[PDB]
């Protein structure tokens, strides 16, 4: 999942771009644990869970 | 197949507008010919 947000050039402010996310084993907890990913306020889910 | 250059065999459609969910996978088909004749296929497939 590291393609569709950390790579060269982000996408347009005007025209952003969709990355489809399938078949997979996503983990959150790494994101949750690095220091720059410190923004995580989940609305209506747990942060955590 | 066409000769030389990839095949026109896409003549199908022509544009594509918006897509959502995409499949790559081994092919549908693991019955093969090369074998011999003198035996047809009996594919059978139902899509529910």
């Amino acid at each position: 999942f590291d393609e569709v947000f950390n790579a060269t050039r982000f996408a347009s402010v005007y025209a952003w771009n969709r990355k489809r996310i399938s078949n997979c084993v996503a983990d959150y907890s790494v994101l949750y644990n690095l220091a720059p990913f410190f923004t995580f306020k989940c609305y209506g889910v747990s942060p955590t869970k | 197949n066409n000769k030389s250059w990839m095949e026109s065999e896409f003549r199908v459609y022509s544009s594509a507008n918006n897509c959502t969910f995409e499949y790559v996978s081994q092919p549908f088909l693991m019955d093969l010919e090369g074998k011999q004749g003198n035996f047809k296929n009996l594919r059978e497939f139902v899509f529910k």
